[PDB]
């Protein structure tokens, strides 16, 4: 997952905050060192093979410094709520073909010009109510979408009971309509899902969609049988797959650029970011200016990730150590 | 002085087999004193179980 | 006695000789005699 | 590392025990499953991307099932007490040159023809006691063998005072004559050290040595100078690096036989072992037989690995669940 830069960007994980150089003993500690005049800030960390320091940040030359919480990097999975169109008919008409088309836009492609379409079909019956139509549509949608012989997961189908109105009833291919026993269904929640992730090789990306309907001949007029509105999202993808890709890119500015390439004949970097844990990112952006003629800047930055547990305990102590040492005004989150 | 098979080391450096002396032939015998053996027509075995 | 061929028996050497028919691409051309129309 | 197999060796990690099929939620669990007619044992595990099974052990076709502890797989670091030979001279004579030669035998290669010879030397003087001599030779060896320029860690050297007689004072290339303040040093203990380990590429092997002495011509005779007696070992190399390279090999049967060969394109197997944890090993070696004229045997084995906490708690629960389900008498370690 390659990220653009103003100029080079170095990441230092902060698993634990120590107060002096001699306590840096295990892989992942950190200590923000500074002077008594606060004219130079730098960061000592303990890598798997020794204490290393960062670049020396001249504190007169800071551009911005901001710490971002873990929730701001969580991708909200967009949910679509498919209801029957009340202007056409709130009840299913007898004998018309109800087809739903899902218009996927970035499937196995980097562009919107690579598109994919999945269908779900219900021929309505005579005594088919609104709840029995949503019952058989989610069966027919999940039998096409969430089959096990699909390459990548696309969306998830969720039924909503009207008495519940806040609990999603999951409909998969293995689910029969015998297990869907409620008699009050009012919408079909269609929610996108997480694409697979490996660090460095495959980025964290998502496939979008829009549910589109085909017209039914109700009273001699071809009318779209449903509407497709987007409700507020409920599930979030955690920050562990972004930061484990974010550290992998900044481990070529310090470490090796030939990561794994001539495979037995490499140097192998130990990455100290857990891919299954959330993190808080502090971006310290600065530059360097030369003496007389080299007033042109080299706008570089140092970033810091620290794992937090609900209330951000580890990051707000890391900001609390930088503000006393460096004298900065980095706001706490 | 083969240091893999000779594993006892001598107190005076090197493996302890190097300090061994052998006088193999004392005079002329008009026949081979030391020789190797064979069975007449013994072809060495080679047989596959596949 | 189990229930093959070594390379040297008695100071002699095992000469394995293989004769095989490979398949060669050739061309059949049709040319004309210059003087006569054949 | 690369080990030899009896026609297969499969490994499963017992990070937890769940006793039923529907309880496998965390990756790395194990449930030993068997039927009531004791004919088949097999192991269901939770792999990091699904539920996997083991091969179906025919319980009458078992040869041995013995579980080995964590202390029977730890390498003991051999020591060498280097002293002055009292029958030659109790005190060092003031003219001769006193040299100790350390004879390594597998320095970079694997053979004992790939040797290495490091030295230490003291010129003895008048008024130099036995304790002032050992203070001068542990500095001379630490400036040879424990310097910051040596490409590999070869040995670790310590001194022993006669007042303490058990605790080691370490001597490295920064220790001076004034740091070691004791008039009762009576031996120099040279200890083997832990060589580096990169997962699967640089396995756990060691460099052995044998301290050898030069001559001091005490009375017109080139008498050897010292005596090096091997002491019982004290420091152990734990089992984390052996099982982590043992799981790295045994995943190649159920998975990719290459592990990173070609690096745009790998199938990155996620491992479950921690290399900084000590483990117990149970190895059930069974075979296959067709019920026909071909009674010929196809030997297999299944290695289960559980974490040791000092009282063998996680392995003794794994053995007992195999004992009652399958009807085998594995000896509880």
């Amino acid at each position: 997952m390659v990220i653009s830069i103003n100029q080079v960007r170095q990441l230092y994980v902060a698993k634990a905050l120590k107060a002096n150089t001699a306590a840096l003993t295990t892989a992942g500690d950190i200590v923000p060192k500074a002077d008594t005049a606060k004219t130079t800030l730098y960061f000592q960390s303990m890598s798997p093979a020794g204490i290393v320091a960062s670049d020396k940040i001249n504190l007169k030359h800071v551009l911005y410094a901001k710490a971002t919480p873990s929730e701001a990097l969580a991708h909200k999975l967009v949910r679509y709520s498919v209801t029957l169109d009340a202007d056409v008919s709130a009840t299913p008409v007898a004998g018309q073909n109800y087809i739903l088309r899902l218009a996927f836009r970035q499937y196995i492609g980097l562009s919107e010009e690579d598109q994919y379409f999945k269908y779900g079909e219900v021929i309505a019956r005579s005594g088919m109510t609104a709840s029995d139509f949503y019952k058989k549509m989610a069966i027919s949608l999940a039998k096409n979408l969430e089959n096990k012989t699909e390459s990548t997961p696309l969306v998830n189908i969720y039924l909503i009971s009207a008495a519940a109105a806040s609990t999603d009833v999951p409909v998969t291919s293995a689910t029969k309509e015998s297990d869907l026993t409620a008699t009050d269904y009012n919408q079909i929640i269609i929610e996108e899902t997480e694409q697979p992730w490996v660090l460095g090789m495959m980025p964290q990306a998502f496939i979008p969609f829009t549910p589109q309907f085909l017209t039914i001949t109700v009273d001699g007029e071809d009318r779209l049988w449903g509407v497709a509105t987007v409700v507020t999202p409920t599930k979030t993808v955690p920050d562990g797959h972004l930061i484990a890709d974010l550290e992998y890119f900044c481990m070529g500015a310090r470490g090796d650029i030939y990561r794994g390439m001539g495979y037995p004949n490499i140097i192998k970097t130990t990455y100290l970011v857990d891919p299954g844990a959330v993190y808080d990112v502090l971006d310290i952006h600065y530059f360097y200016t030369g003496s007389n003629e080299s007033v042109q800047k080299s706008e570089k930055t140092i970033t810091l990730v620290a794992v937090d547990d609900g209330s951000h305990t580890a990051m707000n102590a890391l900001i609390g150590a930088i503000n006393t040492a460096s004298g900065l005004t980095i706001a706490t989150l | 002085d083969d240091p893999v098979r000779n594993k006892i080391l001598h107190p005076m450096g090197g493996v302890a087999f190097s300090y061994r002396y052998d006088i193999w032939y004392i005079g002329t015998m008009d026949q081979p004193n030391i020789f190797k053996c064979k069975i007449k027509g013994d072809n060495e075995y080679r047989g596959y179980q596949w | 006695f189990f229930d093959l061929l070594p390379y040297d028996l008695a100071g002699n050497l095992r000469v394995l000789r293989l004769y095989w028919k490979s398949k060669r691409k050739i061309l059949k051309v049709k040319s004309y005699d210059p003087e006569t129309g054949e």
